[PDB]
RNA sequence: UACCUGGUUGAUCCUGCCAGUAGUCAUAUGCUUGUCUCAAAGAUUAAGCCAUGCAUGUGUAAGUAUGAACAAAUAGACUGUGAAACUGCGAAUGGCUCAUUAAAUCAGUUAUAGUUUGUUUGAUGGUUACUCGGAUAACCGUAGUAAUUCUAGAGCUAAUACGUGCACCCCGAAAGGGAUGCAUUUAUUAGAUAGCGAUGAUUCAUGAUAACUCGACGGAUCGCACGGCCGCCGGCGACGCAUCAUUCAAAUUUCUGCCCUAUCAACUUUCGAUGGUAGGAUAGUGGCCUACCAUGGUGGUGACGGGUGACGGAGAAUUAGGGUUCGAUUCCGGAGAGGGAGCCUGAGAAACGGCUACCACAUCCAAGGAAGGCAGCAGGCGCGCAAAUUACCCAAUCCUGACACGGGGAGGUAGUGACAAUAAAUAACAAUACCGGG
RNA sequence: CGCGGUAAUUCCAGCUCCAAUAGCGUAAUUUAAGUUGUUGCAGUUAAAAAGCUCGUAGUUGGACUUUGUGUUACUUUGAAGAAAUUAGAGUGCUCAAAGCAAGCCUACGCUCUGUAUACAUUAGCAUGGGAUAACAUUAUAGGA
RNA sequence: ACUCCGCCGGCACCUUAUGAGAAAUCAAAGUUUUUGGGUUCCGGGGGGAGUAUGGUCGCAAGGCUGAAACUUAAAGGAA
RNA sequence: CCCGUCGCUCCUACCGAUUGAAUGAUCCGGUGAAAUGUUCGGAUCGCGGUCGCGAGAAGUCCAUUGAACCUUAUCAUUUAGAGGAAGGAGAAGUCGUAACAAGGUUUCCGUAGGUGAACCUGCGGAAGGAUCAUUG
């Protein structure tokens, strides 16, 4: 026996069931674009999480109301839709649940709001900001653009303190030009 | 197998050592004694695993050879010594002093004693029958045997033992109306009132016991362990004092913790 | 060797089992120890399971007898066996058996009947044994016996087991019984 | 995501299949390959064959030291450490593999009032002895053989080795005598009632009595500490024997449940098939076996037989629901160690990193003999569509021994690794030129 | 399905474009398949009613009994049930697949820190219900 | 015997769709994705083929039972 | 549009004298290693008073378990076969014209006989007919 071999890992997306349907490729290709995606594997996970979530409201809607089942874990659902800001507080039932869409979930991606907040100029700018360690949630440095962001973290979103932008030295670009003008 | 199995795989450990299923390919393996295998707390996992006093199995060895850990009063050099309900584990070095109960999720917590609490323990008769030269003698769930038994004790009494004089000074009978907990099953560590005995000839014995908030429940006969005589334990019980609350009313408790902490 | 198995036999339908694993020690047999009526006693100690042991005894002469009746027993020598109900084979072989119906001698038993009833078959001495002639009857049948200075036994012990050949003198209906399975 | 599209006609609506579409902890192969985490890996064909190395040994204050051993000391038995060797224990776990096996294994559920169980834990063991005897190893020195943990003879000496041994009833001139621990075997007897225990249920637990056995039983053992009484008494431990309970387990066992096949309809029973009685054997139940007796037992609710590229299950893939397919492999159970069979030791094995034989393969030889078992780890050959290093380590997990310390190819670490899975680079921005829109 | 017989959108190439993308192509099984149909398919003519009737097992069987110690199925609740896996609660391994951790303040520490819970055919065990249904039973009452 | 009204049973026919169906057509071939009264037999693309083989029945002719290899992108129904 | 014989090539399967062959398994029988139990045996060793007591190897005897080999028989799987013979495939073979129109003899089913070939004929049946129709 080996212990790893006990070590679980899992699949995060699933392909089309229709590779060449245009009007998909259409609007796949509209959300890529907008918000900066690497690939479709990007979005396609964005809506196998999606598809697992509205799963889990429908088998609790389909209980009794008084169910303890339905009543606990219903809750719980409810509570981690809050926490990353895909509902509000005025929605409070497992059928606004359903309603969610894949835009709620790619605007709470830390890629998303570290353009809509300003300190990126366009979409892409974020992402290579993003994976070049200069963004940090917290006290934490982040070099995911999927990391999902939590209502409490949005607001502690800044640059790194090592970063050029965030108080650190300048790169390894501008030392090099300043010492060739020096030099001169 | 031609013969005894001397391993136990951690996946196959009991659920309730709440052993990480990565930290290796094997469990300790309880050694023979007064508890049975899967009804018991390794010293080693006691040490090391609740206690941190041990980083390693190792260390365990250490500790145990020098003398300074002690069970029901005697000390115990064996790691894989089965420690179960209702034993005394003493530590004269931290002056520490605990019995082993189950908490309210079926788990064995180490509940610490005061001085005075810990010269006794709590044992269920197995059984009474005459020995050899007609002497009658009782055995218990935790493998004792006592010779002369007061003529009263039956079998599933509860007899309170003095660890120092190794004698019988208390008992109580079971009958409807005791407070008692269970240690086995789905309700494992829950603690109620003995409502009712149903009898089944041939079968096993089911008894219904209410909780102190009106919450019922029914068990085997030997999950059931008396603890005192009408309402009141003749052991100190944990915090939750074998109260079972709903997922809904611990998650309501977590919420308003995290308000105040 | 020798196996208890089951593997071997038919089904209770008749079909055949077909071997799925080799005998095990746990299931063996041993040979019969075949017990004969002989003055060169020997009983040869047999290792068992568990460490434990067993007595086989291939020769005996002389067993340990009750007289039920009288509530006393002694040991006796063994003359001869007269019937086998399993195989009349084991009596003219003189194999010693549990439930073997044999002669033992006499002797031992009168002496104790001359010394308990003053009876062939000091003033307080013969105080008691007028005393316990009141209430003594004897069996015609078993009387009768006492002549020749046999008496028909039953064995109550397995030889091959124990080592040893113990049983109870006859009477009552069941010596009926066997006389009459003698009487030819 | 509860979904369909192309193809028969001159055209149409159908039936219907072929083809396409998507997945697979699903294998192989092709081309390609920067980074992080994670990770399967000679199952499928051959349970085919294997060079070499390694995978099981083991020492506490506490069984046995006179190494002609070391160290430190200086008329004493020994009493610092200790190789070797005897003794004790372990090697029946683990690891590997899936060949045989279709009410069998196995699963859930039972039973043992049908048994055995080293160890652990608890309890329990009667009213020459100031300490017995003979051996043997290491050692020592004569050796044999081509040769092996192949082997012979001689001289020594130990024990927790081996063999020994202090250790109420009956008779009765009420003296005296017999029996009188525990266990063993048989018989008689009590075990109530509703002094006198338990069960749904036992002539059960257990008691008394008569005898029985040629009983591995009832300590000829070791460490430490020294004290208290005037030679006597005495502490805390170690190891060991026996009995019961307990624990660790096994064995057997109740009920229900398994794929395809009737071009398998009858099967079983002289030589056990089904049952009965009495025995034998077994740890114990039982046709398990023997003698005798009876004629039963199973079957379209599929017996019996055949097939399986069939170990069973937990589970895996895909799944609106129902379902279909898979399940060699790390957890559990079973089974096997080239094929059969037999067996010793032991608490435990029908053991194979134990033995004996046959058969099949195959090694060494001085040709007289001798030694063999990788479906352990690595590695090699072969087979194939198909699968990695003859690496490091006991540090973690745990197991084992006389043991806090030794050992562990179990296990871990690294190497190989596009089986599979996760995150995620290969550019961003501004100004010009060019091109749009509002 | 078809393309190629001298003006090839289909072959061999260049260019350009498309899909997925550190991956992608090719060679048992699930889906599609309501083309195995219990849910849920067909049998006048498309593949498919036995020539006809009888008949045992099998399968299926009218209505009626209280509304206003006969035996079972069924239903309800409960007990017992390995873990791992699955579902699922908690938790910012930087995210994630995962893991079973951690958190709190800054003392010689604390939160008794956490390591929930559900599911688990069929058979078996035990309570409540008695409609529906099966078997058994009934007039010389061997009746109460 | 004939005439008129009606009831039950039978062989059929005619009109019609509110029905069904791919349609032809059907008062059942209706009461079916709003899918479940009971039960037997029987089909699963076209061929190979009702052939080979085994069994069984028959005097025989043959009957009953009944494959596979392989081949093929249609064959077929109504209009 | 279309049917069959015949002729040519290839592919798959079948029948087939050979008392075919090979491989594997099983039954019965024969022989039978080893072990164990038993019987006898007493090399040798020890202990007592040149006789006793105890232990005991080789070997031997009977029985049990029983590998292994060798028969006959059966089954399973694979495979050769002169010759016979079926089906299918293979742009553009020979002979006719049977099926499709009333297909030029309406077609078809069962059965029987016959003919180079499709087919023809006899008997009974069907319309899936080329007639839903004569109270004339
Ligand atoms: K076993
Ligand atoms: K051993
Ligand atoms: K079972
Ligand atoms: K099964
Ligand atoms: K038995
Ligand atoms: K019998
Ligand atoms: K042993
Ligand atoms: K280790
Ligand atoms: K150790
Ligand atoms: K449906
Ligand atoms: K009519
Ligand atoms: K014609
Ligand atoms: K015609
Ligand atoms: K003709
Ligand atoms: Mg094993
Ligand atoms: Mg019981
Ligand atoms: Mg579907
Ligand atoms: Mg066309
Ligand atoms: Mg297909
Ligand atoms: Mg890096
Ligand atoms: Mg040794
Ligand atoms: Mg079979
Ligand atoms: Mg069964
Ligand atoms: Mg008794
Ligand atoms: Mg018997
Ligand atoms: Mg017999
Ligand atoms: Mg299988
Ligand atoms: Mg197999
Ligand atoms: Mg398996
Ligand atoms: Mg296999
Ligand atoms: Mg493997
Ligand atoms: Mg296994
Ligand atoms: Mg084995
Ligand atoms: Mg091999
Ligand atoms: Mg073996
Ligand atoms: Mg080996
Ligand atoms: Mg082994
Ligand atoms: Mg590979
Ligand atoms: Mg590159
Ligand atoms: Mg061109
Ligand atoms: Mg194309
Ligand atoms: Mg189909
Ligand atoms: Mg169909
Ligand atoms: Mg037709
Ligand atoms: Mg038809
Ligand atoms: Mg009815
Ligand atoms: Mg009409
Ligand atoms: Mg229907
Ligand atoms: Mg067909
Ligand atoms: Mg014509
Ligand atoms: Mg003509
Ligand atoms: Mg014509």
């Amino acid at each position: 026996v080996h212990v790893s071999f006990y070590r679980n890992y899992g699949k995060t997306f699933k392909k089309p069931r229709r590779p060449y349907e245009k009007e998909r490729l259409d609007a796949e290709l509209k959300l890529v674009g907008e918000y900066g995606l690497r690939c479709k594997r990007e979005l396609w996970r964005v809506q196998y999480a999606l598809s697992r979530i509205r799963n889990a409201a429908r088998m609790l809607l389909t209980l009794d109301e008084k169910d303890p089942r339905r009543i606990f874990e219903g809750e719980a659902l409810l509570r981690r839709m809050n926490r990353y800001g895909l509902l509000d507080e005025s929605q409070n039932k497992l059928d606004y649940v359903l309603a969610l869409t894949v835009e709620n979930f790619l605007e709470r991606r830390l890629q998303t709001l570290v353009f809509k907040t300003g300190m990126a100029k366009s979409i892409h700018h974020a992402r290579v900001l993003i994976r070049q360690r200069h963004i940090r949630v917290g006290r934490q440095v982040v070099n995911v653009a999927s990391f999902m962001v939590r209502v409490d973290s949005q607001k502690h979103i800044d640059f790194s303190l090592t970063s050029p932008f965030g108080g650190g030295r300048p790169g390894r670009v501008k030392r090099k030009n300043q010492k060739s003008a020096a030099k001169k | 197998a031609r013969g005894l199995k001397k391993h136990l795989k951690r996946l196959n450990a009991p659920k309730h050592w709440m052993l990480d299923k990565l930290g290796g390919a094997f469990a300790p393996k309880p050694s023979s004694g007064p508890h049975k295998s899967r009804e018991c707390l390794p010293l080693v996992i006691i040490l090391r695993n609740r206690l941190k006093y041990a980083l390693t199995y190792r260390e365990v060895i250490s500790i145990l050879m020098q003398r300074q850990v002690m069970v029901d009063g005697k000390v115990r050099t064996d790691k894989t010594y089965p420690a179960g309900f209702m034993d005394v584990v003493t530590i004269p070095k931290t002056n520490e002093s605990f019995r082993l109960l189950y908490d309210t999720k079926g788990r064995f917590r180490l509940h610490s004693l005061r001085d005075e609490e810990a010269k006794f323990k709590l044992c269920k008769v197995r059984s009474v029958q005459f020995g050899q030269k007609g002497i009658p003698y009782l055995n218990t769930y935790d493998g004792r045997t006592i010779r002369y038994p007061d003529p009263l004790i039956k079998a599933n009494d509860t007899i309170k033992l003095d660890l120092d004089s190794n004698k019988i000074v208390d008992f109580i009978k079971f009958d409807v109306g005791n407070v008692v907990m269970v240690t086995g099953g789905r309700n494992r560590g829950r603690v109620g009132i003995l409502k009712n005995r149903e009898k089944h000839k041939g079968s096993f014995e089911t008894v219904h016991i209410q909780d102190s908030q009106g919450h019922e429940f029914a068990t085997r006969l030997g999950n059931v362990f008396t603890l005192g005589k009408g309402s009141k334990p003749w052991v100190s019980l944990p915090k939750g004092k074998g109260i079972k609350l709903s997922i809904i009313e611990e998650a309501r408790k977590r919420m308003a913790a995290q308000s105040a902490t | 060797g020798i196996s208890r198995d089951s593997m071997h036999k038919r089904r209770a339908t008749g079909g055949k089992k077909k071997s799925w694993r080799k005998k095990r020690k746990y299931e063996l047999g041993r040979q019969p120890a075949n017990t004969k009526i002989s003055s060169n006693k020997t009983v040869r100690r047999i290792r068992v399971r568990g460490g434990n042991v067993k007595w086989r005894a291939l020769r005996l002469d002389t067993g340990n007898f009750s007289w039920g009746s009288e509530a006393v027993t002694r040991k006796t020598r063994i003359l001869d066996v007269v019937y086998n109900a399993s195989n009349n084979e084991l009596v003219r072989t003189q194999t010693l058996v549990k439930s073997a119906i044999v002669q033992v001698d006499a002797a031992p038993f009168k002496q104790w009947y001359l010394q308990h009833y003053g009876i062939d078959i000091s003033n307080h001495v013969v105080r008691k044994i007028e005393n316990r002639q009141a209430d003594r009857k004897l069996d015609s049948h078993l009387e009768e016996q006492f002549a020749s200075g046999r008496l028909l036994a039953c064995i109550s012990s397995r030889p091959g087991q124990c080592g040893r050949a113990d049983g109870y003198i006859l009477e009552g209906k069941e010596l009926e019984f066997y006389m009459k399975k003698l009487q030819k």
